[PDB]
């Protein structure tokens, strides 16, 4: 399916023959790779308290053009790329990020 | 960016700003209060909350609501010993007027005398710029009542309605929108308006503890400090 | 990232070698650690039990801090 | 900069649709690349006469 | 060690720029935040002719770029813009896009379609909380 | 002491202290790998991971006492051979401002002092002596002083 | 992050490349679609405007430590699967208590659960809590300057 | 007026020259900061002339890997000698050509063998003849001062 | 104070003084003027602006007399304006207590110009950061002159300080002629400050200050409403 080999893509070459065989998508570097594989918590916004204010209004830019994106066409806006979690330490803030992954 | 040391004292930097000076203007917010200035058609309202964090504290020896003159009066912000250093140079420098000069002083030209002094301790440059403001009230003599604020750069001017302290941007956006759509003021209708703005922007539907008002009228001159009770009898005479 | 053994003709996969590192933290490793009985310490015994108390439990009673719904730290 | 005078005012005849060009032409081009740092302010260069 | 690299990449950029050949017929446009900070080499005429400078949005801008953006938003049938035009406090455009997403976002999350105008106004006073004013002093 | 970007401590060491601090807690539970770090200053430190999730046991160690140093250097001298008339009031009066490294240092210069003479056995004027061995008798008149 | 500034000590000017090449990277020339990004620090205070500018970082957020519910809601939640009697006096724990901290609130909930398998109680007593805090209250206060200033 | 009887004098009557009994200059330095006729200069006299014109940017010689940036050096000159009626042009000899920093703080030995190779060809061996190099770049107090005796 | 008296103005290893410098930069930022001197009168057009609709107008003024006949603006800040105000006003009385005759206009500017250098090199102060422009009408023929924070004067025939002063320095240029009248003179003077101006241009939003030869005189806001009427 030659129309598919597009001017940069990756493939594998035969030993002998050096003709293509199979091409590949693309390449992982497994520097990052490490950056992927890790579990979260397994927690369930109940090891959370008193900051649903805050919660809610940051579900609400990320879980809706994931999930639901035709709200966002009734409206026509597009919805925007993403949020700052700034605070005085402790308060919980690389919590959240256990609770959406 | 910093040259020299205009971070520090009071000189220029390579922007054409300097930084005490307006690290002063933000140095009342750390005293955490507001105040309103209104002035009607025959009066003029100041008012004032205040916070009581101790039981153990008079309600006596709180209140900002000073007397420079007996047809003049005024209200602090800021910190408090810087406040009552200022008053003590108006109270002193309208003395003066009397004996140099043998009428009552207007309160325009106090303003001057204050944003003066005020603005050489911004000049040289071995002294620290007193941060609190300064808003009077008063009665001329065929000019009606005037509103001042004397600032710690050292500018004033007239308004006709003007807040101070910490919360302006809301406060100011509001009586821009109750003056320019034209009303009445008379007196009652001054007070009213000086309240309902400081109730809105604090958003805390107060009981009558709080607050004093300091208003001054054509028909009587003298500074006024309103009882608790008559302020509770203006409170819910505007609640319907 | 792991370290295969391969042929050198087939090239294929049969061998996992233990992967070792940089010489550096190879160089951290202390093992061999000398009993030091505890009353070569003086007048600090109260320390001695607050840290066996948070670290030598955690590795011996690893059961007892689970059903209580605690986490050592 | 001769250049970017000459470039300048054949740019303001070519938006009128110009064959011709004034004296005027070069005078607001040569204002136009004349931008520098050292603002003229009449003051800077005074005071130190 | 790598100061060097940089100063050759200048070298090696104003010598096929303009060296013996003078490439024609190809277009050279570039777009930082400071040029007061970058080579004077580059800024001669002859090699880069056209300074053009991208301002803040003032006043009568302001209701080009409300008109663009609600041209394609289904906001309210009566609600005006134009107390929010004459604010001072200068404001830049990508600031405008944010103010109008998060009505939008505000808009969507009461279950609505439409605006009541009053998510543009929390959207205004959510975007504007920063430093402020030119305090009245030195005009 | 972070957020202080001043030369030259201002950029190699905030990562390092960083990618410790992302470590210890992060973002994958570390319940594999107890953590007993320690220093001898608090103040300098910037409440970054000073906090609790990381290191809260604080252990401070106090200065030892009359008690605590007679003790120890007890400890030192089992080792060796000691005749017994040896008075740890006097010890333990005389010792002071040191810590276990120089009760121990005075508990090996005078047990070679010994050796210099050859006697078998300890007094007090053998500790009394490795005391004045520490410092050399630091005493300078300054002579300003009447 | 960090702002840009004048000539800078060399190895400085490899980060600022650095986050150039995010600046650009993440929103420029090319769509980025489907892919949202959450960034998190503590000091908002200092860095390039043109990463805090909207269309890239559209809403930030800040996340305040104190409001005397939370830390009895959070108290709640690290003490909820632990064995006890039901005497709990929260609001006194809540009372007492400069917490401030999740993580701390945690450590309370370790430390009284500390002291009450000692003396071999399954169970988990109102007092232990009192000794956590006090361990905590000490552990705290004997620091300095944990100035906790940011925008 | 200076650069025409500094160059085409030396190769139309070279005569004149080896007759008072100094030798003939090769060696020629232009600046001026703004870009001022610095190359309209350069290409009039590579137009008129009727003689070889070799022009190298300062930027070329470095390449990839080590010793292969070096060697071409050398291949230039053996070639810019088989034509005796030549000139060689160097544009921009800013980068290479700055300073003998140390080597193992920053300042890379790598180009700087160039350098070596570059004063050390030209004159390390023998004084060439029918040789004219020109050399233009600004900012004359930033590249080495030993090449510019 | 305790006796330290140390200039903070010292030489740049250039050879400039960098505070006088940076004293400039507030000058350019300040509030847009004007002034047109016409062989008749000069006359000088401020452009006063207010943040708020809560200001008065009544009450700050711009256009300040000094003795009958000698007036002045500014361009720079305004409390150090109001300074030597102040200053030149008690600086024209020792000359009329003396000479018992008005002061020249030259004679004033003189006198501020050494007020403000030597305010320069005394130690422990910062320079001003306002520059003036004075007229006046004195023995016949007008006058006007400019200072700066650096202390020097000049004298010009038309020029302009504050925001945009270089736009409207080459509108001048072609609008100024050899002589005018005093009318025609405000009404390009109105022109060049509704070049750097905004919308609104009430009775309010400028304020005008003419020097006849019968005097100075300061111009009401109902004249300024009425002669805006088909105004540049
Ligand atoms: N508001 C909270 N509610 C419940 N648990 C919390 C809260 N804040 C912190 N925690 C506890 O803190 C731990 C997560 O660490 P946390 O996110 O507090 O560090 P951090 O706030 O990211 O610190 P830093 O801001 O210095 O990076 C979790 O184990 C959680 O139990
Ligand atoms: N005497 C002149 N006559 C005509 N044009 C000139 C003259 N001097 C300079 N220029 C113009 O200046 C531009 C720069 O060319 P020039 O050779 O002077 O410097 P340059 O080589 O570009 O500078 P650099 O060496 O930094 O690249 C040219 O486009 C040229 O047209």
């Amino acid at each position: 399916d030659k129309s598919k080999l597009k001017p940069g893509t990756r493939v594998a070459l035969d030993m002998t023959t050096l003709t293509i065989m199979r091409y590949l998508p693309r390449e992982v570097d497994p520097l990052v790779y490490n950056m992927s594989h890790e579990d979260p918590g397994n927690v369930s916004y109940s090891e959370i308290g008193g900051l649903s204010e805050q919660i809610r209004e940051l579900r609400e830019v990320i879980e809706l053009p994931l999930t639901n994106p035709e709200l966002f066409q009734r409206v026509g806006i597009i919805p925007p790329k993403g949020c700052l979690l700034y605070g005085p330490p402790g308060t919980g803030k690389t919590l959240l990020a256990r609770a959406v992954a | 960016s910093s040259a020299g040391f205009d971070r520090h004292i009071t000189i220029f930097s390579p922007e054409g700003r300097l930084y005490q000076v307006e690290y002063a203007f933000k140095a009342i917010n750390q005293g955490g209060l507001t105040s309103v200035a209104v002035r009607g058609k025959d009066c003029a309202v100041i008012v004032t909350q205040k916070k009581v964090p101790d039981k153990l504290l008079d309600s006596s020896t709180v209140t900002h609501l000073f007397k420079i003159t007996e047809n003049i009066g005024c209200v602090m912000t800021g910190m408090t010993a810087d406040s009552r250093s200022q008053v003590q140079r108006a109270r002193y420098e309208a003395a003066n007027w009397k004996y140099k000069y043998g009428y009552e002083i207007p309160v325009d030209m106090l303003c001057k005398r204050i944003a003066d002094i005020s603005q050489v301790y911004t000049q040289n440059a071995e002294m620290r710029p007193l941060g609190c403001c300064m808003i009077l009230i008063g009665i001329d003599e065929e000019q009606g009542p005037q509103v001042y604020k004397c600032d710690p750069a050292g500018y004033y001017c007239g308004f006709k309605a003007t807040a101070a302290g910490v919360k302006q941007t809301e406060s100011t956006s509001f009586l821009e929108k109750k003056v320019k759509k034209k009303f009445d003021w008379t007196f009652e209708q001054t007070v009213e308006t000086a309240i309902t703005c400081l109730s809105t922007v604090l958003s805390i539907d107060f009981k009558p503890s709080e607050i004093e008002v300091g208003v001054v009228t054509v028909e009587n001159p003298k500074f006024r400090i309103l009882t608790e009770a008559e302020i509770d009898a203006h409170l819910v005479a505007l609640a319907e | 990232g792991d370290l295969v053994g391969v042929n050198k003709d087939s090239y294929l996969i049969l061998e996992t070698l233990p992967t070792e590192y940089d010489s550096r933290v190879k160089a951290m490793e202390v093992d061999e650690r000398p009993t030091e009985q505890y009353s070569d310490i003086g007048g600090l015994d109260k320390q001695i039990q607050e840290l066996v108390e948070a670290i030598v439990l955690p590795m011996n009673h690893k059961e007892k801090f689970e059903n209580l719904g605690i986490q050592p730290p | 900069e001769v250049k970017g005078v000459c470039t300048e005012a054949g740019m303001y005849a070519l938006r009128e649709r110009r064959v011709h060009v004034t004296q005027e032409d070069f005078e607001m081009a040569v204002a136009k690349v004349m931008q520098k740092d050292s603002e003229k302010n009449m003051s800077i260069k005074k005071l130190w006469k | 060690g790598a100061d060097r690299e940089v100063q050759r990449i200048l070298l090696e950029l104003l010598n096929q720029m303009d060296g013996f050949d003078q490439n024609v017929n190809v277009k050279v446009i570039m777009a930082t935040n400071r040029a007061d900070t970058l080579d004077p080499a580059l800024l001669r005429p002859g090699r880069l002719d056209r300074k053009i400078e991208f301002p803040l949005p003032d006043r009568r801008q302001k209701r080009l770029i409300f008109s663009t953006i609600t041209s394609k938003m289904n906001l309210s049938e009566e609600v005006d813009l134009e107390d929010y035009v004459a604010r001072p406090d200068k404001i830049s455009g990508a600031d405008i896009n944010s103010i109008c997403q998060e009505s939008g976002m505000l808009a969507v999350r009461e279950n609505r379609y439409i605006v009541l105008a009053k998510d543009f106004e929390k959207a205004y006073k959510t975007v504007i909380k920063k430093d402020e004013q030119e305090h009245e002093f030195y005009k | 002491k972070r957020f202080d970007s001043e030369k030259a401590g201002d950029r190699e060491v905030q990562r390092t202290m960083l990618e410790l601090l992302n470590q210890l807690d992060g973002f994958q539970p570390n319940t594999q790998v107890k953590v007993i770090a320690a220093t001898n200053r608090v103040d300098i430190l910037d409440p970054a991971l000073l906090r609790s999730g990381r290191l809260d046991r604080k252990i401070e160690f106090p200065m030892p006492n009359e008690e605590a140093r007679a003790r120890i250097m007890q400890i030192h001298s089992r080792k060796m051979n000691v005749s017994p008339d040896v008075n740890y009031e006097e010890l333990a009066r005389c010792t002071d401002d040191f810590n276990g490294a120089q009760c121990k240092a005075v508990c090996v210069e005078a047990g070679m002092i010994a050796l210099r003479r050859g006697a078998t056995e300890l007094t007090h004027e053998d500790y009394m002596e490795g005391i004045l061995e520490v410092q050399a008798k630091k005493k300078a008149n300054l002579q300003y002083y009447a | 992050g960090g702002r840009r500034f004048s000539e800078g000590t060399s190895a400085d000017r490899e980060i600022q490349r650095t986050l150039m090449e995010l600046l650009n990277q993440m929103d420029g020339f090319d769509t980025l679609h489907r892919v949202k990004m959450i960034m998190a620090t503590n000091r908002p205070d200092t860095l390039d405007p043109a990463l805090l500018r909207p269309g890239r970082l559209d809403r930030k957020i800040h996340i305040d430590l104190p409001n005397e519910q939370a830390r009895l809601d959070i108290l709640k939640i690290h003490a909820g699967p632990i064995t006890k009697h039901g005497e709990i006096d929260y609001e006194a724990i809540v009372k007492l208590s400069d917490g401030f901290n999740g993580a701390d609130l945690r450590n309370v909930c370790t430390e009284a659960g500390m002291f009450a398998i000692r003396a071999d109680h399954d169970f988990v007593v109102q007092e232990d809590f009192m000794k956590a805090v006090r361990k905590v209250a000490d552990s705290k206060k004997l620091e300095s300057k944990l100035d906790y200033k940011p925008v | 007026k200076e650069i025409k009887e500094v160059i085409e004098l030396p190769v139309k009557h070279p005569e004149l020259f080896e007759a008072l009994g100094i030798a003939q200059p090769k060696g020629v330095l232009l600046y001026g900061p703004p870009g001022t006729g610095k190359t309209l200069l350069a290409r009039a006299v590579a137009h008129h002339t009727d003689c070889t014109f070799i022009r190298v940017s300062g930027s070329e010689l470095v390449q990839k890997f080590i010793g292969e940036g070096a060697r071409m050096v050398r291949e230039l000159f053996v070639m810019a000698r088989e034509h005796a009626p030549s000139i060689i042009f160097m544009d921009e000899i800013d980068s290479i050509g700055s300073s003998r920093l140390e080597g193992g703080s920053g300042g890379d030995s790598e180009v700087q063998r160039t350098m070596l190779e570059l004063l050390n060809q030209l004159d390390g061996f023998e004084a060439t003849k029918n040789i004219k190099v020109i050399m233009a770049t600004n900012r004359i107090d930033i590249l080495d001062s030993a090449l510019l005796r | 104070e305790r006796g330290y008296s140390f200039s903070l103005t010292t030489f740049s290893p250039s050879g400039k003084l960098v505070q006088i410098e940076y004293a400039l930069a507030a000058v350019a930022g300040g509030a847009p003027s004007v002034g047109i001197k016409a062989a008749n009168g000069v006359v000088l057009a401020t452009e006063k602006k207010q943040k708020s609709i809560l200001y008065d107008e009544r009450s700050v003024h711009k256009v300040e007399p000094i003795t009958k006949h000698i007036g002045l603006v500014y361009s720079g800040m305004g409390p150090d304006y109001r300074v030597l105000v102040h200053r030149a006003r008690k600086l024209a009385q020792q000359y009329y207590l003396v000479y018992q005759e008005p002061i020249p206009t030259a004679q004033l500017v003189q006198r501020v110009a050494s007020v403000m250098q030597e305010y320069t090199q005394s130690g422990g102060v910062r320079p001003f950061g306002v520059s003036l422009l004075i007229c006046g009408w004195n023995e016949g023929r007008p006058y006007l002159f400019q200072s700066d924070p650096s202390g020097a004067y000049f004298a010009w025939k038309a020029t302009a300080m504050g925001k945009n002063y270089v736009n409207g320095k080459t509108f001048l240029e072609k609008r100024y002629n050899e002589d005018l009248e005093l009318e025609d003179a405000i009404h390009t003077a109105i022109l060049t400050l509704k070049e750097s101006f905004e919308g609104q241009m009430t009775e309010d939003n400028i304020e005008v200050g003419i020097c006849n030869e019968a005097g100075f005189r300061r111009l009401t806001p109902t004249e300024v409403k009425d002669y805006l009427a088909a105004i540049a």
